[PDB]
């Protein structure tokens, strides 16, 4: 059979193939972004159908990280190599995981049906109220979409938290990276929940939560308790592999294995008390900026001491060992992209500097070096590093400096641009742009149709 | 062990209505020929038999008492066996801490087939590392990379068979002397007499050996409504 | 214990780590062979060596482990367990209690009261001129 | 010279150790729920007690314990009419109990006793014993 | 930390002049995508897989011990690509410590 | 100390032979514990009442000579010959004399070396030692070098 | 022969091995003397802060004897 | 536990090979093609075996 298999390999391969078709969509999207932002005037919306670009624009985002990214670093990988890992038969509930797939699936046709049918509007993947409960019946689609990818997330989590109750071996790093993921999708998701029900209560059951008299900063704060939680839901899982695979290529036991495990639990708990530094800009109290400004930079003490127990892993081994790998290359390269995203969360952690660089491409930039470039690179890793276990084939991608050059140049020219035209500034989630700020506009869109080309020569 | 469930109450004993109703060819079935539903059945009609005999059980050797109540006399190589079986399943779900192995004296890693995943975390204290996984395949004296612990399997195998508590019965065990009916029944009218039965199991046997249904009451034992 | 615990409250098996107080020494110990004397040169390994059945005391304990599942007659734990067993049960019991005979009579006092006086009891009477019995709890004011 | 045997425990799930052939024949002896049966001896102190709960039991108790009888609980029930046999049944047994101890190691001659009064023995089977859970007494009276 | 096993001096004294460290090739061989034969049908050419795992693959010491291949963690002990059902035999995590019992002993 | 006390599995006995506690909705019938003791004499006092083990007489004999050929076993057979085997005094003469399995090492077919590669043990350990004492030395030079 | 009723009898002891259960050092078997401390420092500023109302607001006129480096003068 | 699922099975032995009638050994679908081209370059590449070995990885042209 296809559908029916429960076998957890089976639907860990069938989680990989689902990110790369929805993923299909999602780059779409980015090229139909960038394409328009080549220079001012209209070059592929119209000025009537500027719609359109708003709902691509909160697609996009919805669609990487809920069912590309997440998909496939916590529900592609884990579930074919965390029972080996864990030196069990098979996964703990079987029944639980093959429902789990088919609903990832079935909310992507409800969200790209959605598109065809309903009229094409937008609110940012961040569906701040009023705006998302005064839009049309797009958005109420896209919410059955979320509530119905939460209830796949949260029990895929219960079933990864009974591997403790079964493992027969030792909770290696990675295995510990997934059960963190696992406690703050169950804390955080129920959150997510209410508050997503709210906007269905003021959408379809004429509450007043979010109209005069209702604070809609309320959505905000219970979104954000989920949405930064939910960033280092995306990005422990990638940690987690980047230390097996630094280990095993270079043949070098875990350096600190104890610290590793010590600074994914401290990034959790951490990570669950800042999400108000989304929120800077609204208008807290001086005292309340301050706490969260506080702990918001405490969160790189824990990230880094990961990164310099990574580089100790790469130093040091073996010069006959061929270190041209994909799989490695790929690893390294994430160790030297992400530090650049973590500090410019840094910089914008400053409430101050935030003041000039919120709601700008700054941002974005930010936030796709670590994703669009540094998690993306880590779930190639970990495919690549198992590509004999898994079996794949039919694609040139195991020992391919070619892509792994143009891939890393290409990217680069796409955001480092953004992070010029944050000081500019060009807002974000606009279409058009005052005439000054093409020729970065410019580079950047050069940069996304390049890196669209290197995806067709890895076949 | 820790990892089964409660123990169930056939555990402790059959119900008599799985007593094969063709007795007389159950007392003369070889051991090998006897299933699990037979072979406990003959134990039980010919232990009891023996047990329920007070005045021959002084002058009745060991020998002969443990034949007669089913129970295998031990020697080294059953004892062998059986320990090995019973270290096998221990280990399905407990940990696997021992001495540190030497080319004298391998660490014993038992599987049925022919391999066997194992770790080795190397000596006690500092000399403990990171878990080395290896596959452990038969007819190889294996070094650790790293500490030089030797490992060897062990494999559970007998004649196209594995190793277990029925094999090792079957192949050691010696059928005696064929069971003799007419202890059974002079055994059953001792215990059993003017309606008060006090071995039921020979009560049931001897009616299956006089053809079901004969001795009073059997008929309305055995009548059955679902 | 209403949950249930592997190591403390393991009802689903019964599994207990050591054997019966009431056993000899001699009988059944703890399995501990911790203060083991240095094992003479001369000695040969002839088992594995590995934890495991081969030892007297895991042996007993597994086969105790298994026959104690049936047993002549029960045994009647003192009466301090048998309180702890039901204690969230007697509790919630007399908490029932206390809100008849306690919480009844002194919230109908101030309901009628309140009736003749427009608030109750524990408040103090506005002059304000707004009328209604207002709040209760006078400590959350 | 006594061997050593294989004793296995379970019926899928099988636990097998090595025991003593004459332990293992007692086990299988004291099974015969039938043939071997346990007997109680009372005290002054426990047989008031049962008057707590009993007071028929209480009565017949106290006859038991009065003439130093380990009596079966169903032929209590039974000891106003069984208490000749009983009494001759408690002289038998130790005039067995003696002659077996007494005799010199190596003889294992059964003993001479009048078996018919001992139960359950082959030369008495036992009585048929009616249920007395019946009620006897008019509620309206 | 680990930093390897504890060397006495006394281990490090050779048993004659010429004892120099053995150059084994730990270099399992030369190798490529598995090659299925065209007249093998999909039985055989399991087959064919099973025998070509790297990790079934050792190195034979001058005193008949195998070194095997050997890995950190368990996902590269099973077939390549995974079967269906991995371990069906627990695998076993070996402990080590110093304590002992008699039983294990004979005199 | 498990279950409460209660025992997972237990014998229950019914005075009536025509009893079946499924079929009839009598109110009469008292159950009875595998002692004998009515169902409506308490645990509490029941288990305080000393149960012995009654063999018939004819049994006498064989538990002597079990003893005399097993001294350690003495005692427990004279106890029930004497009727004062409760029990408890079965359970321990059970544990008593139960023996754990043995391995013997002798009995294991090794795996094949020849009689060359066996005279070269002490050689291949040798090697282990250097290996051991070169990457423990290494370790200390590298550490300073890198950081 | 004497006996003793279950239902009275203490309760058993843990065993004593390499592996020995004790909470006798913890003191977390039930609440000590500074809870019902705490419980009586709560109704006494529940008290307190309803009978004298004008206690936050106090009086700065002090004379003190001995003047404000005494002792007596801090309380 | 006797009748449970065997913690070991022996493979049957593979069903019987098919000859054609001219006694040609039937081949069955294989994706390993042998592209056309002129180039021939064979590289080599040391790789992991896991922690104490290595193999030669051999990439081939055709
Ligand atoms: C008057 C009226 C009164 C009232 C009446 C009320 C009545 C109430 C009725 C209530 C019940 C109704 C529902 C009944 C359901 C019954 C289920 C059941 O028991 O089935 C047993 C039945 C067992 O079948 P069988 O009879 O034994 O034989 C089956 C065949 O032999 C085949 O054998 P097989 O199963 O091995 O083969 C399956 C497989 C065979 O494989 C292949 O076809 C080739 C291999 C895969 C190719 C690559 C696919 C792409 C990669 C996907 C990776 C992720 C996969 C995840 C796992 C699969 C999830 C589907 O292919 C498929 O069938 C599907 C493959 C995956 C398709 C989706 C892939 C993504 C496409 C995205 C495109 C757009 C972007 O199940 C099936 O096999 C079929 C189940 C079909 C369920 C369909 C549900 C679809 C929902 C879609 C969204 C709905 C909303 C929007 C729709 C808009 C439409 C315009
Ligand atoms: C307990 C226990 O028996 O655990 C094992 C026991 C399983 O028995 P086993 O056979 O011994 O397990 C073998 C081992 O797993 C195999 O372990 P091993 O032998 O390889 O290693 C030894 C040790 C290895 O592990 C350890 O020793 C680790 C112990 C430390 C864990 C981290 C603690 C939190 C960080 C420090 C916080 C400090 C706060 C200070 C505040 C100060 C305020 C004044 O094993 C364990 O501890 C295993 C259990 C680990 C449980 C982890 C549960 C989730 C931890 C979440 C951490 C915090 C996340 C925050 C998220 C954001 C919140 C806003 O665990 C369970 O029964 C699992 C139940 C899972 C339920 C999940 C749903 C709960 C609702
Ligand atoms: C606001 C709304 C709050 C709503 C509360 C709802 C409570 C519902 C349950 C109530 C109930 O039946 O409790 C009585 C009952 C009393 O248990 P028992 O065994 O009879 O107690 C015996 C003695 O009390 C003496 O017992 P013991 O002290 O010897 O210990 C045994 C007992 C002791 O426990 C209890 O008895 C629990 C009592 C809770 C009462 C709540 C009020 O253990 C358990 O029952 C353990 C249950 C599993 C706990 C798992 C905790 C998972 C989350 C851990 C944190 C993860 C994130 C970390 C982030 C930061 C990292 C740095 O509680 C349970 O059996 C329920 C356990 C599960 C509750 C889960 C609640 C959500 C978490
Ligand atoms: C996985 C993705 C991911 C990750 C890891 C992070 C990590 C961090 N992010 Fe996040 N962030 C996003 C995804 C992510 N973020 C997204 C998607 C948004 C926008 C959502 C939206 O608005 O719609 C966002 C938005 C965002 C903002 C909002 C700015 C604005 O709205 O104007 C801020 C500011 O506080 C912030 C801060 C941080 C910080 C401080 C970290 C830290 O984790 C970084 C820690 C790492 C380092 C610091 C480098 C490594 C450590 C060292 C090298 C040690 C030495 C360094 C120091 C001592 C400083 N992020
Ligand atoms: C992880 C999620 C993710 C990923 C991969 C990307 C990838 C990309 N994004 Fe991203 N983007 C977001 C999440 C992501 N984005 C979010 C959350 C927002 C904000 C939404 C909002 O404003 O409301 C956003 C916004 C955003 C905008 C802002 C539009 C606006 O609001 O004004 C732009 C264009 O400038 C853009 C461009 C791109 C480009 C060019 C790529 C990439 O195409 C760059 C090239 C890289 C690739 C083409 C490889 C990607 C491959 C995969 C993802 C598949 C991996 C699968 C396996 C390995 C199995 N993105
Ligand atoms: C020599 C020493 C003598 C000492 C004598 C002590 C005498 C003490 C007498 C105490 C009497 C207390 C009476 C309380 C009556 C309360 C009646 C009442 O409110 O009933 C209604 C109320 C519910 O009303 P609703 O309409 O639902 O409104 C409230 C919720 N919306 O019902 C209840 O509260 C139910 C409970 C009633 C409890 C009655 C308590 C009686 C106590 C008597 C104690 C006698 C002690 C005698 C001691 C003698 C010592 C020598
Ligand atoms: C207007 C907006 C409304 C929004 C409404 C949102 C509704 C959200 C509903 C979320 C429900 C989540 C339920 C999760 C249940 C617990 C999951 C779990 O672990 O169950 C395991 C357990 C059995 O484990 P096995 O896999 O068979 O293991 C076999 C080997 N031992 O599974 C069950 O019994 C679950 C049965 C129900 C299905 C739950 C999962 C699928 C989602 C159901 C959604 C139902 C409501 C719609
Ligand atoms: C993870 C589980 C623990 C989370 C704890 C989070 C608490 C963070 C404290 C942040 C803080 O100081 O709160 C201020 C901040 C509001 O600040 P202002 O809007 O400026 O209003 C202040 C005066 N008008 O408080 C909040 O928003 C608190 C939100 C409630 C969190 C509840 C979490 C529940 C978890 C279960
Ligand atoms: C998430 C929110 C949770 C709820 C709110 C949490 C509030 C903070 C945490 C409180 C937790 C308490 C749990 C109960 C512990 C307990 O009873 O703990 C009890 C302990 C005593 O332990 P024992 O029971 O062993 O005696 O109490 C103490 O240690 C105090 C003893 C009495 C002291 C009396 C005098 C106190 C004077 C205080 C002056 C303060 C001045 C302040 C100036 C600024
Ligand atoms: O979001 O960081
Ligand atoms: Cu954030
Ligand atoms: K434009
Ligand atoms: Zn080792």
């Amino acid at each position: 059979f296809y559908i029916l298999v429960n076998n957890n390999k089976r639907i860990g391969i069938y989680y990989i193939k689902l990110s790369i078709i929805i993923g299909i969509l999602g780059i779409v999207l980015s090229y139909i972004i960038r394409v328009e932002l080549y220079n001012s005037g209209n070059r592929i919306i119209k000025y009537d159908n500027v719609n359109y670009y708003n709902m691509v624009i909160t697609l996009h985002g919805l669609l990487m990280i809920f069912y590309i990214i997440m998909p496939g670093l916590y529900g592609g990988i884990p579930l074919y190599i965390l029972p080996i890992l864990s030196v069990i038969t098979d996964i703990v509930l079987p029944r639980i995981n093959n429902i789990s797939i088919i609903i990832v699936l079935i909310s992507y046709i409800v969200v790209i049906n959605s598109i065809v049918i309903e009229y094409n509007i937008g609110t940012g993947w961040t569906l701040y109220p009023p705006l998302s409960i005064i839009g049309t019946v797009i958005v109420n689609m896209i919410l059955y979409g979320l509530i119905i990818i939460g209830i796949s997330s949260i029990i895929s989590a219960i079933n990864f938290m009974n591997i403790l109750i079964v493992i027969d071996g030792i909770i290696y790093v990675y295995i510990w990276s997934i059960i963190i993921t696992s406690v703050l999708l169950i804390i955080s998701l129920p959150i997510l929940n209410g508050i997503l029900l709210m906007i269905l209560s003021d959408i379809y059951f004429n509450s007043i939560y979010f109209i005069l008299n209702g604070d809609v900063v309320l959505y905000q704060h219970l979104f954000w308790y989920f949405g930064h939680p939910e960033v280092y839901i995306l990005i422990l899982p990638a940690f987690g592999i980047i230390s097996i695979i630094l280990s095993v290529l270079n043949n070098k036991i875990i350096f600190g294995m104890k610290s590793m495990i010590l600074a994914i639990i401290m990034i959790s708990i951490l990570g669950s008390i800042v999400w108000a530094h989304h929120i800077y800009t609204v208008g807290l109290e001086l005292d309340t900026k301050i706490y969260f400004n506080n702990l918001t930079l405490i969160i790189s003490i824990p990230t880094g001491n990961k990164i310099y127990n990574w580089i100790i892993l790469y130093i040091g081994s073996y010069n006959i060992l061929y270190n041209g790998y994909q799989s490695l290359i790929f690893s390294i390269m994430f160790i030297i992209i992400f530090i650049i995203g973590g500090i410019t969360g840094i910089i914008i952690s400053i409430d101050i500097i935030d003041i000039g660089l919120h709601d700008t491409y700054y941002i974005v930039s930010h936030f796709h070096y670590i994703l669009s470039i540094g998690a993306v690179i880590s779930l190639l890793a970990g495919i690549l590093l198992l590509k004999d276990i898994i079996g794949y084939y039919n694609v040139i991608i195991k020992i391919n400096k070619y892509f792994g050059l143009l891939l890393f140049i290409n990217i680069n020219i796409i955001f480092t641009p953004q992070f010029i035209i944050g000081f500019n500034v060009m807002p974000r989630r606009i279409l058009e742009y005052s005439d000054n700020i093409i020729v970065w506009n410019l580079i950047s869109s050069i940069g996304s149709i390049s890196t669209i080309l290197i995806l067709l020569s890895i076949f | 062990y820790r990892h089964w469930h409660r123990m169930s109450e056939d555990d402790w004993a059959l119900p008599l209505d799985s007593m094969p109703e063709d007795v007389k060819t159950l007392m003369a079935t070889p051991q090998t020929e006897r299933g699990f539903v037979e072979d406990y059945w003959y134990n039980r009609i010919r232990g009891e038999a023996t047990l329920l005999d007070p005045e021959a059980l002084p002058s009745k050797s060991y020998i002969a008492l443990a034949r007669d109540m089913g129970l295998q006399i031990v020697d080294e190589p059953s004892s062998h066996m059986m320990g090995l079986i019973e270290l096998y399943e221990y280990l399905r779900g407990a940990s696997f801490v021992g001495p540190f192995g030497t080319i004298e004296n391998p660490v014993l890693v038992p599987a049925v087939g022919q391999e066997r995943v194992v770790a080795c975390t190397g000596g006690v204290g500092d000399e403990e590392h990171f878990t080395l996984w290896f596959r452990c395949r038969e007819g190889f004296m294996y070094r650790c990379g790293e500490c030089d612990q030797i490992f060897m399997l062990v494999r559970l195998y007998y004649e196209d068979r594995y190793w277990t508590q029925t094999l090792v019965r079957d192949t050691f065990m010696s059928d005696g002397d064929m069971f003799d009916l007419k202890t059974l029944e002079r055994v059953h009218k001792m215990w059993n007499k003017d309606e008060m039965v006090r071995w039921e199991v020979g009560y049931w046997a001897q009616d299956y050996v006089l053809g079901k249904g004969v001795l009073p009451g059997m008929v309305e034992e055995h009548t059955r409504v679902n | 214990k209403h949950f249930f615990t592997d190591g403390a409250n393991d009802y689903v098996t019964g599994w207990e780590n050591t054997p019966p107080l009431k056993f000899p020494a001699s009988v059944m110990k703890p399995c501990d062979y911790s203060m083991t004397k240095p094992i003479p040169k001369h000695w040969k390994l002839r088992g594995s060596g590995i934890h495991g059945p081969e030892n007297t005391d895991l042996m007993k304990l597994v086969l105790w482990n298994r026959l104690k599942q049936k047993r002549p007659q029960r045994e009647v734990p003192n009466i301090n367990y048998l309180k702890d067993s039901i204690r969230l049960e007697l509790s919630v019991n007399w908490w029932l209690m206390s809100c008849i005979f306690l919480w009844g009579p002194w919230l109908h006092w101030g309901q009628e009261y309140q009736k003749v006086h427009e608030q109750p009891p524990w408040a103090m009477k506005r002059i304000d001129g707004l009328r209604g019995e207002g709040y209760f709890t006078w400590f959350l004011e | 010279q006594v061997p050593d045997v294989f004793a296995t425990f379970g019926w899928e799930r099988r636990l097998t150790v090595i025991h003593h052939p004459g332990v293992m024949a007692i086990s299988k002896l004291l099974d015969q729920r039938t043939v071997v049966k346990p007997r109680a001896t009372f005290n002054q102190e426990l047989v008031e007690e049962i008057g707590d709960y009993d007071e028929d039991l209480q009565r017949k108790a106290q006859v038991a314990l009065d003439n130093g009888l380990a009596i079966e609980w169903r032929v209590l029930d039974f000891i106003d009419d069984e208490l000749p046999r009983l009494l001759a049944e408690k002289r038998e047994i130790e005039k067995a109990r003696e002659q077996v101890m007494s005799k010199a190691p190596g003889d294992y001659t059964q003993p001479v006793f009048d078996s018919s009064v001992v139960v359950p023995t082959p030369a008495n089977l036992g009585r048929n014993y009616p249920t007395l859970n019946l009620p006897s007494g008019d509620p309206t009276e | 930390i680990y930093e390897g096993q504890t060397v006495q001096e006394s281990e490090l004294i050779p048993q004659e002049d010429d004892w120099v460290i053995e150059e084994t090739n730990f270099c399992l061989g030369r190798n490529c995508y598995v090659r299925f034969r065209e007249e093998d049908d999909l039985a055989r050419r399991a087959l064919h897989q099973m025998d070509s795992q790297l990790n079934k693959m050792h190195t034979r010491l001058r005193d008949g011990t195998v070194i095997p291949y050997m890995s950190f963690h368990p996902d590269e002990m099973v077939d390549r690509p995974a079967p269906i059902h991995t371990f069906s035999e627990k695998p076993l995590l070996k402990w080590t410590w110093d304590e002992t019992y008699e039983e294990a002993y004979d005199d | 100390a498990y279950n409460g006390g209660y025992p997972f599995h237990y014998v229950v006995q019914y005075d009536d032979p025509n009893y079946d506690c499924e079929a009839d909705f009598e109110f009469e019938e008292i159950p009875r514990d595998e002692f004998g003791v009515p169902a409506h004499i308490p645990p509490e006092l029941s288990t305080q009442i000393r149960h012995t083990y009654y063999v018939p007489p004819q049994y006498y004999p064989f538990l002597k000579k079990l003893g005399e050929d097993t001294p350690e076993l003495k005692p427990y057979t004279d106890k029930l010959i004497m009727g004062d085997m409760t029990y408890d005094d079965y359970e321990e003469m059970f544990y008593k004399f139960a023996k754990p399995l043995k391995i013997y090492r002798s009995r294991l077919p090794l795996p094949y070396r020849t009689d060359e590669e066996i005279s070269q043990e002490k050689y291949v350990n040798w090697c282990g030692r250097w290996y051991s004492y070169r990457q423990r030395l290494q370790g200390d030079y590298y550490s300073r070098h890198y950081f | 022969y004497k006996t003793e009723n279950p239902l009275y009898k203490d309760d058993e002891p843990f065993a004593k091995t390499c592996h020995t259960f004790d909470y006798t050092r913890e003191g977390t078997e039930k609440n000590g003397l500074g809870y019902y401390c705490l419980m009586g420092l709560w109704a006494s500023i529940f008290i307190w802060d309803s009978l004298y109302t004008g206690a936050t607001m106090p009086t700065g006129v002090h004379r003190y004897v001995w003047g404000p480096y005494f002792p007596t003068a801090w309380f | 536990r006797i009748g449970g699922p065997p913690v070991f099975m022996q493979f049957p032995p593979p069903p019987p090979k098919e000859y054609l009638a001219d006694g040609t050994p039937k081949t069955y679908p294989l994706h390993q093609p042998v592209f056309d081209h002129g180039y021939t370059w064979e590289h080599w590449y040391m790789t992991n075996a896991g922690v104490f070995h290595t193999v030669y990885y051999g990439e081939f042209a055709k």
